[PDB]
């Protein structure tokens, strides 16, 4: 089992769930390398959506990925997942709101 | 100087869009930081609009979220891009 | 005269810090159906001018 | 202002960069000026060091070295480097 | 450069690159020591203290010698348990520093700072 | 002996710090403020800079580093540990853990000669 | 006397104006600041102010200079002797 | 805030509570203000590890916040199972597919938004200055009148 190079700046999730989204994170940005965004957004939130047995419930799920951005979000217990992809340098926002 | 904002993608109401610039003009110039400024939004917009809510402030991102239908609205000022949406 | 090191300067003492144990129950309910957290990404800056 | 020599090089005392990605740095201009002079082809050793610092450090530095300039640059926490060698002054910071 | 060789007069200083270099030199042991990250029973607060013994004289090791060395670690258990260890030493400017390394696995925090003070 | 480090002098500073951001004493729980994510962050700034001014008052020519351990309500087991690479008859160090209602707070103090 | 400049601002979209200003600002902040460092904090200042932040700009007689930008915001001009470069980054 | 006299009249040096390692200065830029704005002092002060952790106490203000929070999403799901369960003759429909039939199409879209960023580029710029040229002249009496005639 490998795992692509990533800074955690607040990893609030189980490391299972964790490591299964940053694979896939890796993957879809190295699909369409220098696409926007939100391209890489609306693929990411399908796959751990389809995905069984990754289910938090309450919430949606919703991805947030881009360069610069703060924020604040209310979130469900033990669903947020930051990490920022060392090759790429773009940071990535996943979590579930109630 | 600082002219009001534009908003591009929009579900609001036309009394809440001018409670939305409102608090926006208020927060920019009240905090400098980027994670300052989504921070007032969001416990301000828990007072009027219910607990849960949820706010972002970016120079250059992108998303796809699920939000509350009329519960939703994006406003660009000046070379700053504030996303926020409820649930 | 002026500062200069001869003398030994090697020895070195530890201490044990710790706090005291106390009930399992604690009277607290673990996390909240919703959290609040307010994630940066961006670099605190800084300005300076050389010439 | 005022200056001070450390690692065979004239540097602004008061380190605003972190004092490790300092030394590596001008250990490798020292290296990079031992190689390619900057009175004939001089374009050449600025775009070497500023690729060197993308890989061993965080991406997107500015390399700025001239005999003669004035700046004022915003940049990060602990990522601005000023040091003259010899009579040649260079800056260098992190975005 | 007699400004220079005054400043060596006033303060003597030998400012070895104290930061990163250390910072490397404690990230590299602890992570060799914490060993298994899932052990953090009562035993093993006593193996902690062996940990904070070992630290010290690697970094009299790392270039520090007429430095003044203090170091202080904490090993704790996290269940979602929000603290804060903040630190604010009283010093010369430029003329001391300070060395920090925190390493989290999944169910254990092993925070490491090392205060470095010049005597002569 | 004008200058010199003592045990009780650097304890007592600790105390009055620890006193001045939430303890009137006394013998009873007068006072109680439950640990906030909002009010750590403030409460240790404040703890830090009065112990720094508390040693300032009676300090002699002693460097002075402390370092702010805060636990939100115990149940975790923490164990601090303190080594100083300094000359005996010179220098000495102390750790002093509270146990002050809700929050849990460890102090450490280093003393360096000059 | 600005034989090589290099432009590389947007021009297209009425963005001219973001073009005009370096020329135009620096024309005016050379001749009455006549200080290399105080250059480059005035133009910076001018076209923080107007498009927003995160432009570098950094003034000399003789320099070298490689530098990452945002497409189509640097431009590099002599004005007079001197030898002005301001581009956004961020 | 004291001062260290150095001994055989050395330069007088100081010890500041201030942690040289957190930067001079922090500058971030205001959009009301609409320019830069610097702030030369700094709360130099050192955290090692931070940590921010869900963890409420009973009789927080915390909680009640989150109790109702709950009681709210609870009633909208007991109306929306009991509506369901009112209309529709002995409904058999188990509590979490009615908040899946809670959320709708025409009761939570679900929108895209990016902002448009500039493609970064990494160019080269060197200036060098006009070429300088020794000349040597000399000028006698004669030299000029001879000219000059």
């Amino acid at each position: 089992e490998p795992l692509p190079p990533h800074i955690i700046r607040f990893n609030d999730m189980a490391q299972h769930l964790l490591k299964k989204v940053i694979r896939q994170a890796d993957v879809l940005i190295k699909e369409n390398p220098q696409g926007l965004e939100k391209d890489i957004a609306l693929n990411l939130v399908k796959f751990v959506k389809s995905q069984p047995e990754f289910k938090i419930g309450d919430g949606e799920w919703q991805c947030i990925i881009g360069k610069n951005f703060g924020c604040s979000l209310t979130f469900d217990a033990n669903v947020l997942a930051f990490f920022d992809l060392l090759p790429s340098r773009k940071s990535i926002l996943l979590f579930k709101s109630g | 100087m600082n002219h009001e904002p534009e908003v591009k993608a929009t579900d609001m109401e036309e009394d809440m869009i001018k409670r939305v610039k409102e608090i926006a003009i208020n927060a920019v110039k009240e905090y400098k930081q980027e994670k300052q400024i989504a921070h007032y939004i969001k416990y301000e917009f828990d007072k009027i609009d219910g607990y849960g809510w949820n706010c972002i402030v970016g120079r250059n991102f992108g998303s796809h979220i699920i939000h509350q239908t009329k519960k939703y609205i994006f406003f660009k000022i000046n070379e700053l891009c504030l996303l926020l949406w409820k649930a | 005269k002026e500062f200069n090191n001869p003398i030994n300067f090697q020895d070195t003492e530890t201490r044990y810090g710790g706090i005291q144990n106390q009930v399992v129950n604690i009277n607290q309910y673990v996390q909240r159906n919703p959290n609040f957290i307010d994630l940066d990404n961006i670099a605190e800056l800084s300005e300076h001018s050389v010439n | 202002q005022q200056y001070k020599t450390f690692m065979g090089a004239r540097v602004l005392w008061p380190p605003e960069a972190a004092d490790d990605i300092l030394e590596g740095a001008i250990r490798e201009t020292q290296d990079a000026l031992k190689k390619f002079e900057i009175a004939r082809e001089g374009q050449k050793i600025a775009e070497h060091l500023k690729k060197y610092m993308d890989d061993h450090f965080d991406p997107y530095w500015h390399v700025f070295f001239g005999k003669n300039f004035g700046c004022q640059a915003v940049h990060n926490k602990n990522r601005f480097i000023y040091f003259y060698i010899e009579k040649t002054a260079f800056l260098m910071y992190q975005t | 450069r007699k400004r220079e060789a005054s400043l060596i007069t006033l303060n003597y200083i030998k400012n070895r690159f104290y930061p990163s270099k250390i910072q490397k030199i404690i990230k590299e042991l602890f992570e060799d020591r914490l060993k298994g990250v899932e052990y953090d029973p009562n035993n093993a607060n006593q193996l902690s203290e062996r940990l904070v013994l070992e630290l010290r004289e690697k970094i009299k090791r790392g270039k520090v010698p007429r430095y003044k060395i203090g170091v202080q670690v904490v090993f704790g258990e996290i269940k979602g348990q929000g603290l804060r260890i903040a630190s604010k030493c009283l010093w010369d400017v430029q003329n001391d520093n300070y060395a920090s390394y925190t390493y989290t696995s999944e169910k254990v925090y092993c925070t490491g700072i090392v205060f470095g003070c010049y005597f002569e | 002996t004008d200058k010199e480090y003592i045990s009780e002098e650097v304890q007592k500073a600790i105390d009055d710090s620890v006193k001045q951001v939430f303890g009137i004493k006394d013998d009873s729980s007068q006072v109680t403020i439950t640990y906030n994510k909002d009010k750590v962050n403030l409460w240790t700034q404040q703890i830090i800079d009065y112990t720094i001014r508390g040693l300032n008052k009676l300090g002699k020519h002693f460097k002075y580093c402390v370092t702010a351990i805060l636990q939100q309500t115990n149940h975790a087991g923490i164990s601090v540990q303190i080594t100083a690479y300094q000359d005996t008859n010179t220098d000495g160090s102390l750790i002093q853990c509270y146990e002050i209602n809700d929050i849990y707070a460890i102090v450490s103090v280093f003393a360096m000669a000059v | 006397h600005a034989n090589e400049q290099i432009i590389d601002m947007p021009e297209n979209s009425e963005m001219k104006s973001m073009k005009n200003d370096a020329f135009s600002q620096a024309k005016f902040a050379v001749e009455n600041y006549k200080f290399e460092n105080k250059i480059s904090s005035h133009i910076k200042k001018f076209f923080d102010e107007k498009y927003g932040p995160n432009w570098h700009c950094v003034v000399g007689k003789h320099f070298n200079a490689y530098v990452s930008y945002d497409s189509k915001n640097f431009i590099f001009f002599y004005e007079g002797q001197l030898a002005i470069l301001l581009y956004r980054k961020g | 805030l004291t001062a260290q006299e150095l001994n055989e009249d050395m330069p007088s040096k100081m010890l500041e509570p201030k942690n040289p390692q957190a930067p001079k200065n922090i500058t971030v830029y205001d959009y009301y203000t609409r320019k830069f704005k610097t702030d030369e002092l700094v709360d130099q002060m050192i955290v090692h590890f931070s940590m921010d952790g869900d963890y409420i106490w009973k009789e927080s203000n915390e909680y009640k916040t989150q109790e109702e929070i709950r009681d709210t999403k609870k009633a909208l799901i007991k109306e929306a199972m009991r509506k369901q369960e009112s209309e529709e003759p002995g409904a058999n429909h188990d509590e979490e597919a009615i908040k899946q039939t809670l959320r709708n199409k025409f009761n939570y879209n679900t929108r895209e938004c990016q902002t448009i960023n500039p493609s970064i580029r990494e160019r080269g710029v060197s200036t060098e200055p006009p070429p300088s040229d020794t000349i040597c002249g000399n000028i006698t009496q004669w030299e000029i009148f001879d000219a000059y005639y």
